[PDB]
């Protein structure tokens, strides 16, 4: 304010910003074949459980 | 005279393909698709009878 003389005069203010882009999208898909379904041993439902871990 | 009025009839009832009888699936063994409820493979043995001896 001292270099200024005494003078003050308003700047304008502005701000910054970033976006979040939501730009992810991503998928699981498979086939759990009937014949297999029958002659394994047990419950193939592990396959669905692998598939929401992996995501 | 009635031209228009007397219909044609169309059967309900599909009339149904001939084919041939079946009957070898009634006349073989059948016990073995109790345990092949699962697999791909049934493995069957047989007695080798113990022999008679004097």
């Amino acid at each position: 304010y001292k270099a200024a003389g005494r003078q003050t005069s308003a700047d304008a203010i502005s701000d910054t910003g970033v976006d979040l882009l939501i730009d992810q999208e991503k998928s699981i898909d498979f086939l759990v074949d009937d014949i297999d379904r029958v002659q394994v041993a047990g419950s193939l439902e592990a396959y669905t459980r692998a598939g929401a871990t992996a995501l | 005279a009635f031209n228009n009025f007397i219909p044609e009839l169309w059967s309900d009832m599909l009339l149904e393909e001939w084919t041939a009888q079946t009957v070898f699936a009634n006349l073989v063994n059948r016990e073995y698709e109790g345990i092949a409820s699962k697999g791909n493979v049934v493995h069957i043995a047989g007695v080798v009878a113990p022999t008679v001896k004097d």
